């Protein structure tokens, strides 16, 4: 006894209007921004079951010739990583006398479509984040699960995720966390498998007929989207994550992000990945703690945009501020 | 990953007491998928275990629908409930050899559990690291 | 008492605008740091601020005067004052 | 089997008595095998064998390249007399995860025989048929 399952009549007369036909200025009124999805590159998955990874792992050990001596061969050890993938997708309705009944429908779509998009961008951000394989199997693995770990004190080469971590040190509900990733081909980018497409696929599926426990047949107008994507980490160096920062001693002045922050640039890898993208990843909390004024925003194009040492601090409203405590591997 | 319904054996089944699983994938020709091209596999445990003791989760595979006389194809043996956290996987990595008609898991636990689910089925690529 | 004329500033130094007076609890926790002083003295047991288990420790600060290491928290077992405030 | 020297657990090694592999696998650094690419071993029986009740080859890996830190990645359980017979792989098809800097392979026979071999390690193209 409700109203909400499919499209109805309500919505295309509030949406449809304007003394006229459908609208294309939709206002995006739930439209948090999540510049990692423009930051993050993209790659198709040419292995085809899982994006594969060759990572190096001994190194060779060169010698110094004395008077005609020999040089013994030398090995170089490779470990191999297998970065599985996901796919969400996501079905229009619309009664076809509906559609018609409005006046255009390319537009009547086209925004529902744009409505669909935003839904897909918001979940995908979240999962990429705060994505697990460990409880969703059907979501591929994002940034936080590999790495709710972290080691005391850090070993001298990293060699581990959990050497990776800054502990900022907190506990409650209320504690957050930062990211410092590069997004190259040998760092990080999304994934769309072979054959998929890369990004979003909207498919219009132009008119079908519907049915019901008791025949009923109807004609419905149904968009299929799809998006699919996996996200890789390659030289994991280039991830660090900064956890358990408590928002409630964050707003007061009881710890400091710039400390943080020095101490994850610290536990970085130096930038010199050719035409690899670089950013901060920080809830809002993040940035007003930042009101603290030699540290300055940098000159690119006069944007909104801070600049903590030569790298951007794209705030993600994705971030959730209320993640579970990181705990030690002692 | 991208695993699916039907090849799946279980999905999020809490096997809390000494159960075992419910979608059996039954084969009417004895194919015994294992050989050439690998298949991808997983018992990982989907949520955390309370009160258990040990998960003994045999792959056991029988002739008839239900398993009058199984056949092991996997153990993992007595795991303590210290490592059944998310993750924890309970058997090898790609599917084994002998899976003779049927193909039920089993979850033999010492004590009963509180708390515990597992999501054991065929996936298409493993996930690591 | 009113402000017309300027001069060198950020040096002056000037003391925390906030105050109110504490009431002791062995479970209670002040939100931000903050700064007591007893205004009868005595024996008071406080938490610090940065080690995060941090125990006790017993101050004994005379009548007026103020307590060192900016407190988190202001055990009520342990103080002798009965007229902490805070700043 | 396209077997190779400098990656094998033991060439023609006989089992008569508990002993463990003539050769112990040493990896360099202590990074990971089974994740990612699937990797073929076959501890496989070659010879057959004789009044000895059992075998226990396990594939066990330690840091250390003695092993007194002993660690099942996995055994082939208690195999009966019976299918101790040539062509019998004892154990998983591909290697399992968790490779630590040295792999060894441990023989643990109820009883002795008077007869048995294994030709254990890591194959190209682990062949079927």
């Amino acid at each position: 006894t409700l109203g909400n399952t499919y499209l109805t009549l309500a919505d295309v007369q509030k949406q449809k209007d304007g003394k006229g036909n459908v609208t294309s200025e939709i206002i995006e009124m739930l439209a948090e921004t999540n510049p990692i999805l423009e930051d993050m590159v993209v790659m198709e998955c040419n292995d085809g079951t899982g994006h594969l990874t060759t990572i190096r792992t001994g190194l060779p050990q060169a010698t110094w010739r004395r008077l005609y001596e020999g040089v013994q061969p030398a090995k170089s050890t490779t470990r191999q990583i297998k970065d599985s993938t996901g796919t969400l997708e996501a079905w229009s309705e619309v009664d076809e006398k509906l559609v018609k009944l409005s006046k255009d429908k390319q537009q009547l779509m086209l925004n529902e479509a744009a409505a669909f998009l935003e839904g897909m961008n918001q979940t995908m951000a979240s999962t990429l984040f705060y994505g697990n394989t460990a409880t969703d199997a059907v979501k591929f693995m994002g940034l936080a699960p590999r790495f709710n770990a972290y080691r005391a004190a850090r070993n001298l080469k990293p060699v581990d995720t959990a050497d990776q971590v800054i502990d900022a040190g907190g506990t409650g509900s209320d504690l957050t966390s930062i990211w410092m990733v590069v997004w190259g081909d040998r760092t990080a980018h999304g994934l769309y498998p072979e054959g998929t497409s890369a990004g979003l696929q909207r498919e219009y599926l132009g008119a079908e007929t519907k049915e019901l426990g008791d025949g009923g047949v109807y004609r419905v107008v149904r968009e299929k989207f799809e998006w699919d994507l996996g996200l890789t980490v390659r030289d994991f160096r280039y991830v660090v994550r900064i956890a358990n920062i408590d928002v409630s001693d964050l707003q007061a002045g009881t710890i400091d992000i710039y400390a943080l922050l020095r101490k994850a640039y610290y536990r970085l890898e130096n930038r010199v990945i050719t035409g690899g993208r670089a950013a901060l990843y920080c809830n809002a909390d993040v940035t007003e703690a930042m009101d603290a004024a030699r540290l300055t925003p940098m000159q690119v194009d006069g944007k909104e945009v801070m600049m903590y040492r030569g790298i951007p601090v794209r705030e993600c409203d994705a971030i959730l501020s209320t993640e579970t405590a990181v705990p030690s591997v002692a | 990953m991208i695993m699916d319904k039907e090849n799946t054996f279980s999905y999020k089944q809490a096997i809390t007491g000494t159960a075992v699983s419910t979608n059996v994938i039954d084969l009417g020709v004895s194919r015994d998928i294992g050989k050439g091209v690998p298949v991808p596999i997983i018992i990982q445990v989907v949520e955390d275990f309370a009160d258990a003791t040990s998960l003994t989760a045999t792959l056991q595979t029988s002739e008839t629908e239900n398993f009058s006389s199984a056949t092991t194809l996997a153990t993992s043996g007595a795991v303590p409930v210290a490592d059944l956290t998310a993750g924890k996987q309970l058997a090898v990595q790609y599917m084994p050899l002998g899976t003779q008609r049927y193909l039920r898991v089993n979850y033999t636990v010492s004590g009963t559990a509180t708390a515990g689910a597992v999501t054991a089925g065929v996936v298409m690529s493993h996930q690591q690291n | 008492d009113i402000q017309t004329s300027v001069a060198f500033d950020r040096q002056v130094g000037r003391f925390p605008p906030r105050a109110e007076v504490v009431t002791p609890s062995n479970s209670e926790e002040f939100t931000s740091g903050v700064s007591v002083f007893s205004n009868d003295g005595g024996d008071i047991s406080v938490v610090p601020l940065l080690p995060y288990g941090s125990a006790a420790i017993v101050v004994t600060v005379a009548a007026g005067g103020f307590v060192p290491f900016m407190v988190r928290k202001v055990n009520a077992t342990g103080t002798t004052s009965t007229s902490i405030v805070a700043v």
